[PDB]
């Protein structure tokens, strides 16, 4: 059992986008289905949640009026409608299941996803310009994350993308 | 003849009984799936689970909640589950509803005691309580003692459905909306139902006396009781039979369970 | 409801105890659960319920508290408890999480290593505790030695 | 392959010990007379409804033990018992509960009310003769589970118990000696 994400990578601002979450193995429509993201190097944070009867749920105090959770018992997948997205809806998005009092674990979500890395800017898909030093790599100017380099490697900063990779 | 003093001979067991880990749980199971738990090889003090003051409903049916210090049990269980204020009338035998027909079912020769008490201040959260269930709808009704479950999607109409939920046909299962500020009667009671049947093990905290023989003199061998003359026995009891009658279908002789010898009891 | 997690920076040995508090700011129960967040992956469930282990995790972690005071308490670490500590309520919604206690590993003061390139990246090599000197980027504990490593541009 | 047994299967069915009574019972019986099922030493999975009757003759430690479940949690008994909830040479019967403690081993099991039940006996003998013994209660086990079908293991007899009414004959010393069957 677990929690696969599909769902995009890049949008420009303003726009809408559509998540997924397809869970298999385990009994879907007995569970409750939250969202949870982390802004680059932040806290976590709640999105979103849906329960059982399928018109209660609830969101949070920035998205609520934005966003639109629904699941489909069905096809055991859960999704969320991202609409007029802004510039700091960026971040990393889990999908987490949270089971009902039976005797064992309650409303504590255990079982967690992957996660799919949303960019939201005005940036245009580039590649990088890999220039040597005299000894390490200053891969510069891309868009978006991320991008491997083949010993140290630096976190990459954003500019108004750029990272480094140094060999001893 | 009158009888003289009397005897007590339990077995030789001092530990006491897992009761804390029943009631005083940090969350319990909601009543779909309701809890269970076998407790065995014990001494069970039920004086002080009667005498506390927190208990609004504690009902024993087959037996008297006052002489519960004093018999000997065989198969005691302890079952779990949370319902709402006005559901705990139907934790009876013979009655009719939602949690009594669908839920948890109560048979008719029970013998046990149900207890209950109020805990809106541990099981009830300031938006909507979405984790303490309940079932709503199922074909027919229960068993005594039968769990079910099963989420599998209900069909009220005439036409079928499939694992789609649609026009009548509906998801089965339903949540309490506890609540802080609910009225009494729709707050969460928590109900503890014990069941047990009268080879014992478990049984209470009286104090072993010693033996006395060949008058007539009360006696309770694991909670058998009467009065008669304690000979010494010529019966050849093999090692599983504890008991002994005859024709006349009463108690004529007895293992003493401390020390294991035969005894004969011959009417005063 | 406005959760408040500290300390927010912590080193110590392996076999210590440490102490992490996380202060609601207005009661609730035994509603708090606690997450353990390895860099790169997912998190885990540790404590439910403000006080029950999740089957999985060890008899070492413990958790206790309840009403506005809650603890957690490792009793002797190991190398592989060293982590981001989250603290959540369950009570109303929206469920707020915490900041985070980020847990590292303590060793002796080292040197850094001063490079430069022409083109500038000046290169601070192996050195701790992480201090100071057009941004600048460090890395995480290199976790054969626990050592930072920095850059600035 | 069908023999008969002409009158075995009786056991203890209470803990009172009795003398010189002509008692009347209803349970779980072997029906007398009946067709059981000889099988040959390969190893059938079986059905099991109620209770088995099982009867072994042997000469050189071939029977070992049991399997018991649904699917094949499960239960099972290796003969120094082994209990926990394919032949065995060496330990190759596969791939929560402990307990430990010529010939015609004669075992009657049962699965009644959440315990799983156990009588035996074994005597000597020179294929099933006209004697009668009863089986006393040689251990309870409480695990309540749903068998169906069991498996016997290998390095025998299966009957079958229906519901019925016998009446008993206990001696002087608390021993039975005869059964008469009532519905027959
Ligand atoms: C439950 O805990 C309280 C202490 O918080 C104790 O006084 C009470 O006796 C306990 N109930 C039991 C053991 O049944
Ligand atoms: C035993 O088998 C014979 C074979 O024909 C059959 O006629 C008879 O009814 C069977 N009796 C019992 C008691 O199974
Ligand atoms: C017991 O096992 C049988 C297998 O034949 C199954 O059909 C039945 O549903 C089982 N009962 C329960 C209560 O699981
Ligand atoms: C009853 O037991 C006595 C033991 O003294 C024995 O001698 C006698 O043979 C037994 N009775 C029968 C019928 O075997």
């Amino acid at each position: 059992q677990l929690l696969e994400e599909s769902g995009g990578g890049a949008v420009q601002p303003g726009r809408s986008l559509r998540l997924s979450c397809e869970a298999s193995g385990f009994s879907f429509n007995s569970y409750g289905m939250h969202w949870v993201r982390q802004a680059p190097g932040k806290g976590l944070e709640w999105v979103a949640a849906i329960w059982y009867s399928g018109s209660d749920r609830d969101y949070a105090d920035s998205v609520k009026g934005r966003f639109s959770i629904s699941r489909d018992n069905s096809k055991n997948t859960l999704y969320l409608q991202m609409n007029s997205l802004r510039a700091e809806d960026t971040a990393v998005y889990y999908c987490a299941r949270d089971p009902h009092c039976t005797g064992g674990v309650c409303d504590a979500f255990d079982l967690w996803g992957q996660g799919t890395m949303v960019t939201v800017s005005s940036a245009s898909t580039k590649g990088p310009s890999v220039f040597p030093g005299a000894l390490g790599c200053l891969v510069k100017d891309y868009f978006p994350e991320p991008v491997t380099v083949s010993v140290h490697t630096f976190p990459a900063v954003l500019q108004s993308y750029s990272l480094s990779s140094v060999v001893t | 003849v009158q009888p003289t003093e009397s005897i007590v001979r339990f077995p030789n067991i001092t530990n006491l009984c897992p009761f804390g880990e029943v009631f005083n749980a940090t969350r319990f199971a909601s009543v779909y799936a309701w809890n269970r738990k076998r407790i065995s090889n014990c001494v069970a003090d039920y004086s002080v689970l009667y005498n506390s003051a927190s208990f609004s409903t504690f009902k024993c049916y087959g037996v008297s909640p006052t002489k519960l210090n004093d018999l000997c049990f065989t198969n005691v269980y302890a079952d779990s589950f949370v319902i709402r204020g006005d559901e705990v009338r139907q934790i009876a035998p013979g009655q009719t509803g939602k949690i009594a027909d669908y839920n948890y079912k109560l048979p008719d020769d029970f013998t046990g005691c149900v207890i209950a008490w109020n805990s809106n201040n541990l099981d009830s959260k300031v938006g909507g309580n979405y984790n303490y269930l309940y079932r709503l709808f199922r074909k027919s009704n229960l068993k005594p003692f039968e769990r079910d479950i099963s989420t599998e999607i209900y069909q009220a109409g005439s036409t079928p459905c499939n694992g789609v939920e649609g026009f009548n046909c509906y998801f089965p299962l339903q949540s309490y909306g506890f609540q802080p500020t609910n009225g009494v009667g729709y707050q969460p009671y928590r109900v503890v139902v014990l069941s047990f049947e009268l080879p014992a093990t478990v049984c209470g905290p009286k104090k072993s006396t010693n033996l006395v023989k060949n008058k007539c003199v009360n006696f309770n061998f694991n909670g058998l009781t009467g009065t008669g003359v304690l000979t010494e026995s010529n019966k050849k009891f093999l090692p599983f039979q504890q008991f002994g009658r005859d024709i006349a279908d009463t108690t004529d002789a007895v293992r003493d369970p401390q020390t294991l010898e035969i005894l004969d009891i011959t009417p005063c | 409801l406005q959760m408040t997690q500290s300390p927010s920076s912590l080193s110590a040995s392996v076999g210590d105890r440490v102490t992490i508090t996380c202060r609601a700011s207005q009661s609730i129960s035994s509603y708090l659960n606690w997450y353990q967040q390895k860099p790169g992956k997912a998190p885990k469930l540790l404590i439910y319920a403000a006080s029950s282990l999740q089957s999985g995790v060890p008899s070492r972690f413990s958790g206790s508290g309840s009403g506005t005071d809650f603890t957690l308490t490792i009793s002797s670490l190991q190398p592989e408890d060293f982590a981001t500590y989250y603290c959540q309520q369950s009570y109303s919604t929206p469920y707020t999480f915490g900041q985070g206690t980020k847990l590292e590993i303590k060793r002796t003061v080292a040197a850094p290593s001063v490079f430069i390139f022409p083109p500038v990246v000046c290169l601070l090599n192996n050195f701790y505790p992480r201090e100071a000197k057009s941004q600048e980027s460090v890395t995480e504990q290199d976790s054969k030695d626990s050592t930072y490593s920095l850059s600035s541009t």
